[PDB]
């Protein structure tokens, strides 16, 4: 509805701000410290495949749904 | 503004394909054509007279040829800024879905709308989602009985005379329609059926 | 010209595999076919009397025997250049459809063409493939209707007959129909009903 | 010598498990039949008085009992030169499939061939192709020549009750309620069925 | 003999229900049954007015109800030695569905056999099967004519009052329609009728 | 004693459902209104004048009105004690299905589960689930043969009358017919003898 | 926060009432459907 | 009789889910005296089992409601 | 006949299974003779040979449906 | 003659099969003149032609199935 | 017009995977200009997009198996 917008945003966010902050590392930046970017980097990876499985279940029940014989 | 990720893009392309049939198919686009069709096969007194798989195919070409000007305005406004990275998809999706209501907008009857009104109380033309969709859904269900009426009475007028004038002469006993579908089939052909159909079914669609 | 690698090629080719046999059939090269037999069978007053899975192996073996000159015609010219690499698969398809277009330019209607052109809304014999298959549809569906009818007239003539002699013996509470049948295969197998019936059916076709 | 290979062999086999049931029952053996049990059922003035499943059960074993010499020829001259491998699928095939092409050039009527001749364009032991349609229709001839004969008895039942009941000056009365007794009558005294399916088979036997 | 595997027993076990319906009820149980009661409703002149989802009904429970002893016969000498695992399933197959044959033998004509054995104690099964199903409809015609005569007679002797009554174009069908059926209640006919087919098909 | 896991108990749910239209509505509830409904309208002369759709549905409503009190009960005494969890699937069915006996015994007649006993073949209250529902059915046909008789009787005599006149009868008699029947609201009259013969 | 399965736990339990009210639904409608057609 | 056959299959493909649901409480529990492969084999023949009684329920309506969609 | 060819299948089917069966027996006990190289194999062989059997039947059965629902 | 074109295009699949199967035996029985990237790169080739056999099988299958069961 | 879209979108795959392919043999020689890190990612790349394109076409396939297979 107008709710899972706000979560693939969030989404989103947290894969954003991770490449940012590797894409801010290589680039010869003083800043980082070479093992936050790692843990943000496998924490995004994680929320993604947990927002993919989410939406794979809820389309299986949407196509369960409408392929009854009303 | 911000956009979203390339990965992200994806998915929600992929899931509109997913969706796009029944979401666009069945309740946006051409739901009519297909009930007239339907009641158009039977009138002519004989189900599945043509397979279902060429009407089904007809009344997509049909729809394709109808909804040409507005999914080429919406061609533009999406792909071509979007085509060369102009605009991100959380307003490609507003500026290509709102022509599209500019279309489906006209069909709705107002009176159903008002009545989705009342059944969600939305305060007063920019209407959301929620409360449109079925106020399409519905005012559509409404013409097309409306047509398939229209498209009967001459079928129906065609069977009751050929009953009358075989009863007037005492043949109390035989069914008319085996009597009736050679000349249905024949008025059918006579009158340069099809595409006088095509082309009514869709002006009565324009306006 | 280039020519598109061996992961696509064979892609594509799988994808058409899925909608060649089954679309086009249904609206290339015999729908006429089956709905005169559906109508000749419901015509015999003895509807599902041969069943309905013979019916769609003869209405498939005279197709496959009337696309003689087509197919023999895109075999020639798309495969004996293509299986020794002298064209294109991006251009071997259009040299491959150009025949089967002209042979679908030769059967269409006059009027329902131009009438597709505007509903199409094209300028001013290059027509295209989006504008021409319906316009063929059309053309295919309105005949085989004709056809139906003329195939019609002796059955009626028949019954309308046999009702009038039954009615003047003077015998108004007999069933019509269990008496018909009967003369109405007798007839139908005494002047050799199906093969004029497909011949002159395929030979109307050839012209 | 050149063969096939036993992966593509057992695809060839499990693909034709799917045609070969379905139309090489239809289009084959017995497609004469059913139409005859129907165009009876339909005589007798009592639709689906026999259940469709007994009728189907009873044309399937009749055609299976038809079906003894062709099959027998081509599971001797198939399977025992094949069965413990002493040839190869790709002419087995061919071998097997001579006897049925034989009594199908038997049962065919020749008008057909010609027409399907004249049309393709062709100039014996004739091909795969323009025997087929050419025997469906020869076949689907003689199954309405039975049938008419079939009817012609009940016609008359049925002409003559009606004659009769007219001969009384009783005109407004059903007549199939006071026919269809008779009819079975009629039908049971003579020994309908081991009589209709042997004059059947027997007419199916040239 | 051997014994079959766990994985070809259930095999062949959940295959036999798909064979179930028309082999257990069509061909070997009760399609004298349906057709006796399909010709019935068309001698009362009245095309379903019973529906047929009751008749059906009543048919199976008729004939669950005589196939008592051959049921009693099957479970006890199959079931018994087999739900105990003292016989294997190819050969508790044919010790079971003995009787049922048994059974078959005594309801088929006593001449048509020879009939089928031509265009083919102890006969096979290709044979009795088409061989017993053609001589039970021989039968259940024989039977549904005897039901039709006494509804043919009320009809004629109806037509024959109304017309020495001096009157020709009156339907005698919604005229005759209510004697048909007082006089098919009134001579208790469904006992009466259930009874002689059970007595004829079981004696 | 013990109940059955929710895997089987839900399987058992949706299998005793599928039962629905001939076990459960066809031959318990209305294989006695409809019959009449067909009797009484082929009475008429005019089949399948009023359309189907709605006969069929007026027959269910009536059913359902007349099968109040034995579904109320089998509600109130199961599934409250069956959300009270002191009872188990199996005891549940049969403790509520004894109520259905009862009212099973209410319409069977005076020698019918005789004969179908003898047909179970089993020594001689007490009578088994088997016994009685065919024996039910029976009784079910024959009553109501005898009401669409007594239904019959008054159109036929009206059909005489119209036709000892003397032409068509029935054309010109099918208003009249029509008109006396809605003069006199044969439904009220009608619906009331059903269940008041439906409780005996 | 939330604990870790609790959120599949609880679509996996969204699921199986979807799943059985359809089921009851679809059987319910047809049985009324093939109940409310015959002569 | 048939009618008993239907609930004690029932209650026979029950009893070994229970059985299979008591072990793997005390298991999970930590406790010493139940092995985890034997639960875990016992599961996995519950779930058969219970797959050849829906494979038979299927079968069966089928036939039944089949037989019951003619022309009598 | 034909049935002759149902039991053919269905006790070499069978046959071979418990052939199977037995050697994985006789070898978890460690009898001379086995190598875990023969049994691999004769199962998976027994089970291409079930797969077939039961695709047979898959076909068989849906030709017998489509054939008994003709008109 | 189409049952001529699919004779071919089988001969082609189980020709290319066998020849990758007697490469295979001559390599592990011996032999020299095989080099371990013929073998093995061969073994891919023949299942993707197998593959390529058995999904036009399926499609054409579906498809014929799809036509023979219009509501004619 | 939409064979028109769909041929661009063909061209736009098969011409990345040209370009991977020239790449690989072009390095393969030992020309001088070339890096592994280049061809390696290319060569993904073109993997990536033959995946969106043949996911693209199964949806739509299947839209269109949906959208034909319903009744009238």
């Amino acid at each position: 509805a107008g709710q899972l917008h706000a979560a693939l945003d969030r989404i989103s966010d947290r894969q954003a701000a991770a490449r940012v902050q590797a894409e801010k590392f290589t680039l010869g930046e003083p800043g980082i410290a070479l093992n936050d970017v790692m843990a943000d980097m496998q924490k995004a990876s994680v929320s993604m495949q947990m927002g993919i499985q989410v939406r794979n279940k809820l389309v299986a029940a949407y196509q369960e749904v409408m392929s009854m014989q009303v | 503004g911000q956009s979203w990720s390339l990965s992200v893009q994806t998915l929600v392309f992929i899931t509109s394909l997913t969706f796009l049939p029944a979401i666009l198919l069945m309740m946006t686009s051409f739901t009519r054509i297909i009930i007239v069709f339907g009641l158009l096969r039977n009138a002519l007194g004989t189900p599945s007279a043509p397979p279902n798989q060429v009407l089904l195919g007809l009344a997509l070409f049909l729809t394709f040829f109808i909804m040409s000007p507005v999914i080429d305005k919406i061609y533009v406004d999406a792909y071509q800024p979007f085509s060369e990275q102009k605009i991100s998809m959380q307003e490609a999706l507003d500026k290509g879905a709102q022509p599209l209501r500019a279309f489906m907008l006209r069909q709705t009857r107002e009176a159903d709308l008002a009545l989705f009104a009342r059944l969600a109380n939305s305060g007063p033309e920019a209407v959301p989602m929620r409360i449109l969709l079925p106020a399409y859904v519905t005012s559509e269900l409404k013409t097309a009985f409306q047509i398939g009426f229209t498209i009967f009475i001459p079928f129906l007028i065609i069977d009751l005379v050929i009953a009358s004038v075989l009863m007037a002469l005492g043949m109390m006993m035989v069914p008319p329609a085996t009597i009736a579908l050679p000349f249905k089939l024949m008025l059918f052909v006579l009158v340069d059926g099809w595409q006088l159909l095509m082309g009514s079914l869709a002006q009565s669609f324009y306006s």
